[PDB]
């Protein structure tokens, strides 16, 4: 079907303009309407008929449809303005919504990550299973990369990874398991978390010997 | 004020069929066209097919295959999507929203519904294992391989609040999920101080009381 086509990411800091694109065939002859999506929650209409603003949405949302490009223009974006952003258009008996934009907005400083890693509870080596905890905490910007070894091999097998959440400080927390087998923990000398934020690595390391 | 309100959330088997209704207010519904957009986890807005409210006609995604039906109740206030055959890629967050008009004109959505959640999976109940993270300050409690979603965690019978962090569950590729919660504490109360997990999964009726010593 028709296909309307989008950025998949801006990065911003406050006060800088966003500029979220959306291309389609014979874009030019359609209206194209915006849609404002903050983490975890319905998205509200921000612009419709390719330039025109709701009641009670921000003036800085400014719209235009022009060489079958549509453009969503955040002036002077404010932190409150991260958000998925979707440009929807109309074609053939057919409501479509753009692939989305996660428009970042560089809020605080740039935080690292603490890191702490939990072994097995002795509970859970008793119950014949193992999984190793590791806690990401306080970080900004809120994106990170998890890796595990164990010795100096990674591990492709038996991690999970949540998406990063905002602790009550508006930094960002997240959430690493690796699930092992009690003789795979108790026979290996170390494994270690390891988390990328920003380029710079962060690691934590435990061992069945402590 | 206008409002589009979903039925609640929803755990089907594949093969299964699932109906969520959308209660609206504040406007004549007859008016209007209603919407139904889904979300899987993490990726872009879908949408499902409409139904005008007054005359009843509707308009489908040709993607779903003949999967969904579309209804409505003019004097409940109240549109319905049926989704049939359901499988895992159908789990995902469902949305009503109500059309500009009757989805025959500008073509834009100006207000929409919460949102309900249908879970797909061949998994059956399964209550949790709780087990510490001791601390050496942070300290918290696994709760490991339940099924469905949620459970919700709370530290000492709800009096400690402040510094708590309860993730959001991962779901593993067994199908069973798995999350954490955490407090960040002072190292002087350690060992004073009496830490306790209350873990409840209300589908297997699951209570867990979890002392976490150092």
């Amino acid at each position: 079907s028709y296909e309307l086509t989008q950025p998949p990411s801006v990065s911003v800091s406050p006060g800088q303009t966003a500029s979220i694109t959306c291309s389609g065939d014979r874009l030019d002859d359609k209206y194209a309407s915006w849609y404002q999506q903050k983490a975890g929650q319905s998205p509200v209409l921000v612009i419709y008929q390719d330039n025109k603003r709701p009641s009670g949405i921000p003036e800085r949302f400014s719209g235009s449809n022009s060489g079958n490009t549509a453009t969503l223009t955040i002036s002077g974006t404010q932190a409150m303005d991260e958000a998925d952003y979707y440009c929807q258009a109309w074609d053939s008996d057919t409501y479509v919504f753009g692939t989305g934009t996660k428009v970042t907005v560089l809020g605080q400083p740039k935080a690292a990550p603490s890191v702490t890693l939990f072994p097995p509870s002795s509970e859970e080596l008793q119950a014949n299973k193992a999984t190793l905890v590791c806690l990401i905490s306080d970080f900004y910007p809120g994106a990170v990369t998890v890796a595990w070894k164990a010795d100096s091999s990674p591990v492709k097998a038996g991690v999970e990874t949540t998406t990063p959440s905002k602790q009550s400080n508006n930094k960002y927390a997240a959430s690493s398991y690796l699930s092992l087998t009690p003789e795979q923990w108790k026979s290996h000398k170390s494994y270690s978390c390891q988390v990328t934020h920003e380029g710079s690595t962060v690691e934590k390391t435990v061992a069945p010997t402590e | 004020q206008v409002q589009l309100v979903e039925s609640g959330a929803e755990v089907k088997k594949p093969g299964a069929s699932v109906k969520v209704s959308c209660k609206a207010s504040g406007y004549t519904f007859t008016n209007y066209a209603i919407h139904w957009v889904r979300q899987a986890p993490g990726q872009r807005l879908e949408w499902m097919g409409w139904i005008n409210a007054g005359r009843g006609n509707t308009k489908y995604s040709q993607k779903f295959q003949g999967r969904v039906t579309i209804t409505r109740d003019t004097s409940a206030s109240t549109a319905y999507m049926e989704l049939s055959s359901l499988r895992s890629e159908d789990a995902a967050v469902y949305f009503c929203a109500r059309d500009e008009s009757t989805g025959d004109y500008y073509y834009y959505m100006d207000v929409w519904g919460k949102g309900t959640t249908v879970t797909v999976s061949s998994a059956s109940t399964k209550g949790p294992s709780v087990f510490p993270l001791a601390p050496s300050a942070a300290l918290g409690c696994l709760v490991k391989d339940y099924f469905p979603e949620p459970v919700t965690v709370s530290w000492n019978s709800g009096a400690l609040t402040s510094g708590v962090h309860t993730f959001p569950a991962v779901l593993q590729s067994s199908g069973l999920y798995s999350l954490s919660s955490v407090v960040t504490v002072p190292s002087s109360s350690l060992g004073t101080q009496t830490y306790i997990c209350n873990v409840n999964h209300k589908p297997s009726n699951t209570k867990v009381d979890k002392k976490v010593e150092p």
